């Protein structure tokens, strides 16, 4: 038995630490691509 | 999807109605449940089949299984009969739909 | 093979048919008999 | 949790009735409370006729999709519905109510539950 | 459980192994010895 209301499981991430963080990810990836490029994350493509 | 409610339950005073609202599957959605007396808006006397709201006598009850909600109200008086109106909210199409109403005598 | 409906029907939440309540017979400690077992199972787990 | 209706009384066949609704002791998009108008012909049951969350959807009853259209200003605490094409049919007491939720998850996986319309204004009586 | 109906005893516990007929149980002396260095 669920006891209670059934509830969705997840994680919670701080918008802000994450945002630096990814941040300072594309400036190390920009020092192998050059500053004059563009850099976009995406999500994963279709699998298991 | 329709909600089809009796036309009038007649009571004697002090005897437990039995207001009935039923639809295809009505077992499966929340059923709301309101008194109207004079014409005036409606108070609301059941909340989600089975809570009642807070200052509403403890004669008011309800259930709501398969094809039948049910709203059970026990010894009624002069004081209670009125029109009983059913009310589901139906996500899947995103509306509220409301029943015909059903009228107490005692 | 397991019967299964839905656990909450009324649930409107993110989480509406995720979790199933099956019916199976499984087994008992004696070869010569069986039980009814009623369990919650995930979606994920569950294959039509 | 007080809600007033303001509206005309008399509506001439073709007009476009408005009606205003305001809020004491709530507000849209600060709680995660709703709003929506019924409205009652007389001696007929209610007839449902259209929602607003406090996440600005909007819902419309499917036999006035056509003519009715509703909209929300919240720094006036205000909700107002227009009805085009007024028939001597709709001739009915109006009322707004609040769309009470009971939250107990997350808002963003709809972990909450319609617990009715537990305030209702008192309304007002439109003839066409 | 509750001619009766009965149970093995171990069925409450977990699965019996028949030991082999051919295996014999009288006990045979058997004699410790040091590995080199002890
Ligand atoms: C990640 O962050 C989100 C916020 O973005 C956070 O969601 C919050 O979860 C808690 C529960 O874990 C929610 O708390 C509720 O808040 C309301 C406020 O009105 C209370 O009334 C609720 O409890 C009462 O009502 C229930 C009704 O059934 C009763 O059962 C209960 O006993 C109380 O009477 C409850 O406290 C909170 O509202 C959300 N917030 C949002 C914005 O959705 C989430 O939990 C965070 N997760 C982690 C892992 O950090
Ligand atoms: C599964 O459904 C049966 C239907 O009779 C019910 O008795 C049982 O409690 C349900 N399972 C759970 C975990 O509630
Ligand atoms: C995770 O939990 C800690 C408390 O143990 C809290 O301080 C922190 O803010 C939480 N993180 C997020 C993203 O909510
Ligand atoms: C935060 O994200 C925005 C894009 O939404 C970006 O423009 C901004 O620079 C980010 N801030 C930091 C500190 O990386
Ligand atoms: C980007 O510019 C900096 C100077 O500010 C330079 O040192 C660095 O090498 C440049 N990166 C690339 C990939 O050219
Ligand atoms: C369990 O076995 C009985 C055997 O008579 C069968 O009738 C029943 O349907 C089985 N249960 C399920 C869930 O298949
Ligand atoms: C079955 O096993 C338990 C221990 O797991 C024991 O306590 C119990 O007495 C056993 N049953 C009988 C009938 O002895």
């Amino acid at each position: 038995d669920v006891l209670g209301h059934v509830r969705m499981a997840h994680c919670n991430i701080s918008k802000a630490t994450w945002n630096e963080t990814l941040g300072k990810v594309v400036k190390q990836l920009r020092k192998h691509f050059g500053n004059n490029t563009i850099i976009r994350f995406a999500q994963s493509s279709g699998g298991d | 999807y329709v909600l089809t409610q009796p036309p009038s339950v007649s009571v004697s005073p002090g005897q437990t109605a039995r207001i009935t609202c039923g639809a295809d599957n009505i077992g499966s959605q929340s059923v709301h449940w309101y008194q109207q007396k004079s014409p005036q808006a409606p108070v609301l006397v059941i909340s989600a089949d089975t809570e009642r709201p807070s200052g509403i006598p403890e004669r008011f009850s309800g259930s709501n299984s398969g094809n039948t909600a049910t709203l059970t109200i026990s010894g009624v008086e002069a004081g209670d009969e009125a029109d009983y109106y059913c009310q589901v909210w139906d996500s899947d199409s995103k509306y509220a739909l409301f029943g015909g109403g059903t009228r107490l005598t005692v | 093979t397991l019967q299964c409906t839905n656990y909450a029907p009324k649930l409107r939440s993110m989480m509406r048919g995720e979790i199933k309540n099956c019916s199976f017979n499984m087994t008992t400690e004696l070869r010569d008999k069986k039980q009814k077992v009623y369990s919650l199972f995930y979606r994920l787990d569950v294959v039509q | 949790v007080t809600l007033k209706e303001s509206g005309p009384a008399l509506v001439k066949p073709t007009q476009t009735l408005t009606l205003t609704c305001t809020f004491s002791g709530f507000s849209l998009s600060t709680n995660y409370m709703g709003v929506d108008w019924i409205r009652q012909p007389p001696g007929k049951a209610l007839e449902w006729l259209a929602r607003i969350y406090w996440n600005d959807d909007k819902y419309y009853s499917t036999s006035l999709k056509s003519r009715l259209t509703i909209s929300k200003d919240t720094s006036k605490n205000q909700v107002v519905l227009t009805m085009s094409n007024m028939d001597p049919v709709d001739t009915a007491t109006y009322y707004c109510a609040r769309v009470k939720l009971s939250v107990w998850g997350v808002l963003q996986f709809f972990e909450w539950s319609d617990y009715g319309l537990d305030s209702w204004g008192q309304g007002v009586v439109v003839t066409v | 459980i509750n001619n009766k109906e009965y149970r093995l005893i171990n069925c409450n516990t977990s699965a019996i192994t028949q030991a082999c007929p051919k295996v014999s149980f009288e006990p045979i002396p058997i004699h410790y010895c040091a590995p080199a260095g002890f």
